[PDB]
């Protein structure tokens, strides 16, 4: 039930925009793009990766332990 | 004004009806040219193998 | 289920007290070499192997 | 005065899909809502064209499905689009829930609570669907999941036999499961509209969890085009699966006809049930195991009451970010265990993962939010 | 006895992503089915007309159908006669019952072969390994020898007698009927039996990949073109005094 | 007379280095079992170990000969 | 004092045929729309198939 | 729409499917029917506007 | 069941074997005719009272 012209109050803010036909869709796509993804990765790796390596270690150990347990030796 | 995207726009894209006409005429000739190509690629990557290449062994 | 002598040996000997559902083997059969059971698991209804 | 704006039908379309003020701001994680709609109509459309040739009798049900895959002109794409779309439906559901959990979108109580109903309804629908081709996984799937009701004390047995049609899964079970599986997606579709109706009341949340009224953009052309791209990725992901690996996400055992005398050695759920399966069997108790299963999905309705943080989103909350990912990886752990037999290392680590699932949501994530409040002097 | 062995990766001509079934090998593999397996194994979901596209001609498959006796629905006196049988006939059943299947094969039921590649983990690799890898028992274990030794079978004791060897019938084109090739061709046929769509889905797949290689960068450019206005926008804040 | 290429390949596979060790420990199992009074201790484990290394090598090679 | 507002430089984002402020955009107008509409025209053709 | 040269196996299975869904499609069109109606409210026996006495 | 061999048999299975299957079947049958009586009354009302001007 929310409409433009009724959302909120904003004062003293200028927005400059260009037409889509004046500008490139892929402005500096690799030159600026790659540096950004690396920066985004660095920012989040310590938050995202360590639970999944913790999954990976419990996976690797668990599969190994199950394999070894269904072998005998001195009996 | 020599440039080709310009003449493409001037003759075909400016009007939406002409734009639609150039898409539908475009889609007819694409369906032929793509199915021609994509079959010929699939047939060449499977050199004998299919019943189209076996066909001649069993007679007329 | 036809039961060997080693099979009946284990069932009479093991503890009635330590089961979840307390029964003797002798009150679960009539003649001790024949056990007749409905092959439906009491959990969620699969066939025990 | 616009025809788009004042026509009583187009009004509804315009205020939902065109002029709707949306944040400048919302990422790819917001694509899953439309993708769930695409999934819903894909499953409706293929499901309709499968219903045109399927017979719901025990003698003939397996035969009709294979008649579709061999004799029916292009019956094979329709059947495996349907099969892999159901798995696509689940990938999108899980992404969509996780987005909501991360970004604090659950603070929209009605939208979220309707979402929880939508999860349970699509789970029940897809259980029914898997019963229909009458393979081995179909039969025992039907056996186990219906029997969950038998854990309700005093009346549970009467209830299971009430939905079965008799003392066992039978002729009566399959014909009604076809009927239940036909209607329920349309009921889902109606609940999806109420879900959207409650949402439009607030508009969308965004990555920052900060109100975005200061910077709204029209849904068209920005999110119409971002949604088209997102759908074209969904078509890639789906059409990779049907055309290059149609059976990767299913079970080979469902290609042998149903057999009430033998349950297979290996039996596991469909991949998307494996975490909940792992939770229930970690408990060596009937009532507790099913109570944990119910609680594993119904917990989402407690998450709003347990939000301690003075911020909405997890974007500026690193302790919570870590514990969110521990939750995802623990869920990934539980689907791995679900896939494995009830033997030595797997019993314990699955028990610990079950405990961690409930400890993370109930205790550890609310405490993280308080610590984060205290660290910002809040 | 609970211990398992899993099949190795055989390089099937149809193992690759955009790769046909060998229809010359489907032919030879049907020949393995008709002569060896159809004595024991049902194939209820394949008919003679299915071969007409695939390996045989219309005339070849009609002459092959005209070899069995099939019961036909009633004459206008009310009795069940027999006929040469057409392309519409599904492949003929040994045994009227599962119980008559169990009775001839010493307790054990031979399952249908219409599904069998899609119905076992490993697919054709397993069926190849179960066929070509028939072997002698190790010391310590003996069979009640209605059942035989196979390592690839779960539990190691299989009811099936080792049904493939050097020169069980000849191949029509002239091909050496070594057990390896008899097993190769039948597994190539049983893949087609499980999945006749196989070659069509891979054809549409190449079309899907090539189309998506056009449409994904194009729709991306369309979306970027519109998002241009926002992505390059500049803000200034200009408060009073 | 009749030449199965699997016979040519299996012999060529068994002479490779992994198989030599796994045939060895199977043979050492072979002598152990006839020896004892009424041993249950199987050579299932050591046969399947050897077949694992053998059939892996068989699969890499066999189809290059067959038509 | 609103006369202090200049529109900031957009050269970083501009199409190459539109970087010269000394030269008319009307000349590159047919070409630039041409390229962008050809993209949507091909997509429609692609989707149509 | 038959599934072949005559009414057959194919005809009945799809007619069950078509007959199942169509009442729900009807139900949705009944809502749009009501939506257009509420725009004016009801007519009455006289055919005269009744805003004077709702 | 929507197969030609069994469709007649399932409907009569409803009317004889299914607990109260007979009321459900004939409620359905006569409700379809009720649906038509109501439709025709509803159209005729609309025709008479000029409700078609909506
Ligand atoms: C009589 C001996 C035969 C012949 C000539 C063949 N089969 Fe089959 N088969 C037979 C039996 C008794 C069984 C049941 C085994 C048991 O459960 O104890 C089977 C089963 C198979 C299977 C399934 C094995 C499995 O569970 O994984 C397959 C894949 C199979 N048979 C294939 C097969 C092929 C390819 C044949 C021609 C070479 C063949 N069979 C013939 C009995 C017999
Ligand atoms: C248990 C939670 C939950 C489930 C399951 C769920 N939703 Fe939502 N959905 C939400 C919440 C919360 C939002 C608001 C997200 C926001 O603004 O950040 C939402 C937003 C959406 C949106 C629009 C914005 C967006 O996120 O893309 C659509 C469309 C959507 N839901 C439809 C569906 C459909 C269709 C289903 C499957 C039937 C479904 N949802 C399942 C809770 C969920
Ligand atoms: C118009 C009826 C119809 C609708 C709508 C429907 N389906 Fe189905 N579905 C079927 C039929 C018939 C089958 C049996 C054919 C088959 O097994 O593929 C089936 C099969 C399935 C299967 C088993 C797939 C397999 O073959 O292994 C699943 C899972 C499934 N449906 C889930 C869904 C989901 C999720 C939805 C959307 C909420 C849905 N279906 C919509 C009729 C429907
Ligand atoms: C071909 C004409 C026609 C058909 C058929 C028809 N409607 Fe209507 N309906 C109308 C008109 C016109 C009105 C307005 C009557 C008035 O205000 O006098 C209306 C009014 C109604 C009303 C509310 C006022 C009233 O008259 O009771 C309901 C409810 C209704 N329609 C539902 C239905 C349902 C349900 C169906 C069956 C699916 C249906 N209609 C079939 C034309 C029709
Ligand atoms: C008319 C009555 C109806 C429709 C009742 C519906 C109840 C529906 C449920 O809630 C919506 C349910 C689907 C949901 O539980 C929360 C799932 C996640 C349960 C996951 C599930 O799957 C299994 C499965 O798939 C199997 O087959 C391959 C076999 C199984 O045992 C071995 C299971 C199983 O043990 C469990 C817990
Ligand atoms: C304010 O956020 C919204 C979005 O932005 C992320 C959307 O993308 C969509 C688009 C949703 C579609 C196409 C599914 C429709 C479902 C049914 C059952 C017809 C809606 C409605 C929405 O409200």
């Amino acid at each position: 039930g929310r409409q433009f012209g009724h959302l909120t109050r904003v004062r003293h803010v200028i927005t400059y925009s260009l037409s889509p036909f004046e500008q490139r869709a892929f402005p500096h796509y690799f030159s600026k793009g790659i540096p950004n993804v690396l920066r985004r990765t660095r920012a989040c790796i310590l938050r995202v990766a360590p639970p999944f390596v913790a999954f990976y270690l419990v996976y690797t150990w668990g599969t190994q332990e199950f394999e070894k347990s269904k072998r005998k030796n001195p009996a | 004004a020599p440039t080709l995207t310009a003449r493409l726009y001037s003759l075909l894209f400016r009007r939406t009806s002409t734009f639609a006409l150039t898409i539908v005429v475009g889609a007819l000739f694409f369906e032929r040219a793509f199915d021609q190509g994509a079959d010929a690629i699939y047939e060449h990557i499977n050199e004998g193998k299919l019943w189209k290449h076996i066909k001649h062994k069993y007679e007329n | 289920r036809h039961r060997t002598k080693k099979e009946i040996d284990q069932e009479a000997a093991v503890e009635v007290s330590q089961l979840r559902d307390p029964q003797h083997d002798l009150e679960r059969v009539k003649k001790p070499e024949w056990v007749i059971l409905i092959g439906v698991c009491t959990h969620l209804g699969c066939v025990p192997i | 005065t616009n025809i788009r704006k004042s026509h009583p039908l187009m009004k509804i379309v315009n205020n939902a899909f065109i002029d709707l003020p949306a944040p400048s701001n919302i990422s790819s994680w917001w694509n899953f809502g439309s993708l769930l709609g695409i999934c819903l109509i894909l499953q409706i459309l293929t499901g309709l064209f499968l219903a045109m040739h399927y017979t719901s009798d025990t003698t003939t049900a397996f035969s009709s499905v294979t008649h579709i895959c061999r004799d029916v002109n292009y019956g094979w794409i329709i059947r495996y689009m349907h099969a892999n779309g159901a798995s696509m439906f689940f990938i999108c559901l899980y992404m969509h829930v996780g987005r909501g959990l991360y970004y604090g979108s659950y603070t929209f109580l009605e939208t979220w609570n309707i979402g929880v109903i939508l999860l349970l309804t699509v789970m029940a629908t897809a259980f029914m669907g898997y019963v229909l081709p009458w393979g081995q996984m179909s039969f025992w799937g039907a056996t186990v999941i219906t029997n969950l009701l038998s854990a309700i004390p005093y009346i549970g047995t009467n209830l299971v036999e009430w939905i079965w049609g008799g003392f066992s899964v039978d002729k009566a079970t399959l014909t009604r499961f076809f009927a239940f599986h036909f209607i329920l997606p349309f009921i889902i579709m109606a609940i999806a509209m109420v879900h959207l109706l409650f949402l439009h009341e607030t508009g969308s949340n965004n990555p920052t969890g900060i109100s975005s009224d200061v910077d709204k953009i029209p849904f068209h052309p920005y999110y119409t085009i971002k949604d088209i791209l997102g759908a074209l990725l969904l078509i890639l992901a789906l059409m990779l699966l049907v055309l290059f690996a149609p059976d990767l996400l299913g079970d080979p055992d469902n290609y042998t006809p149903a057999n009430p005398l033998n349950t297979p050695p290996h039996i596991k759920p469909e991949w998307y049930f494996l975490f909940a399966y792992a939770i229930l069997r970690s408990i060596p108790n009937k009532l507790g195991g099913v109570l944990a299963l119910a609680f594993s999905i119904l917990i989402l309705a407690l998450i709003p009451l347990l939000h301690t943080s003075k911020q909405r989103s997890m974007m500026f909350r690193p302790l919570s970010q870590c514990l969110f990912w521990a939750l995802v990886a623990d869920l990934l752990t539980l689907t791995w265990i679900g896939g494995q037999p009830v033997e030595h290392p797997y019993i314990t680590i699955g028990q610990l993962a079950s405990v961690l699932y409930f400890l993370l949501i109930l205790v550890l994530m609310p405490t993280a939010g308080t610590i984060e409040n205290k660290l910002l002097k809040w | 006895s609970d211990l398992e062995l899993h099949p190795p990766s055989y390089p099937w001509s149809h193992r690759g992503l955009l790769s046909s079934l060998d229809h010359t090998s489907i032919r030879r593999g049907f020949q393995v089915y008709k002569q060896v397996c159809s004595s024991c194994h049902s194939m209820d979901y394949v008919a003679y007309r299915h071969l007409v596209g695939v390996c045989y001609t219309e005339d070849e498959a009609k002459a092959l159908a005209e070899e069995v006796e099939v019961q036909d629905g009633p004459n206008e006196d009310g009795e069940m006669f027999m006929r040469p049988g057409k392309l519409s006939d599904y492949f003929p059943k040994p045994y009227p019952n599962p119980e008559a299947a169990r009775a001839a094969n010493n307790g054990a039921l031979p399952p249908d072969l219409s599904y069998i590649v899609r119905a076992r983990h490993g697919g054709e690799d397993y069926v190849f390994s179960l066929l070509t890898g028939y072997c002698e028992p190790p010391t310590g274990v003996s069979l009640r020898e209605g059942l035989y030794f196979n390592p690839y079978f779960p539990g190691q004791a299989i009811g099936m007698a080792p049904p493939i060897y050097n020169e069980v019938l000849e191949f029509d084109d002239g091909t050496p009927a070594t057990m390896s090739q008899v097993a190769k061709d039948v597994c190539t046929f049983l893949r087609w039996a499980a999945e006749p769509e196989h070659d069509h889905r891979k054809r549409m797949g190449l079309k899907m990949l090539l189309m998506m290689g056009l449409l994904l960068p194009l729709v991306y450019a369309m979306k970027r073109h519109k998002w241009s206005v926002l992505k390059s926008r500049k803000l200034a804040y200009r408060p009073p005094k | 007379e009749l030449v199965d290429p699997l016979t040519t390949v299996r012999e060529q596979c068994e002479q490779l280095e992994k198989c030599v060790k796994a045939r060895e420990r199977l043979e050492l199992c072979d002598e152990r079992v006839s020896s004892r009074s009424q041993t249950e201790e199987d050579c299932t484990e050591e046969l399947l170990d050897f077949l694992h290394a053998r059939d892996h090598c068989v699969a890499h090679k066999l189809f290059n000969s067959l038509k | 004092s609103h006369t202090d507002i200049k529109v900031p430089d957009f050269s970083d984002y501009r199409r190459p045929e539109v970087l010269d402020s000394t030269k008319s955009s009307k000349e590159s107008s047919e070409a630039r729309k041409g390229f962008s509409y050809l993209v949507t025209a091909t997509t429609t053709v692609g989707v149509a198939y």
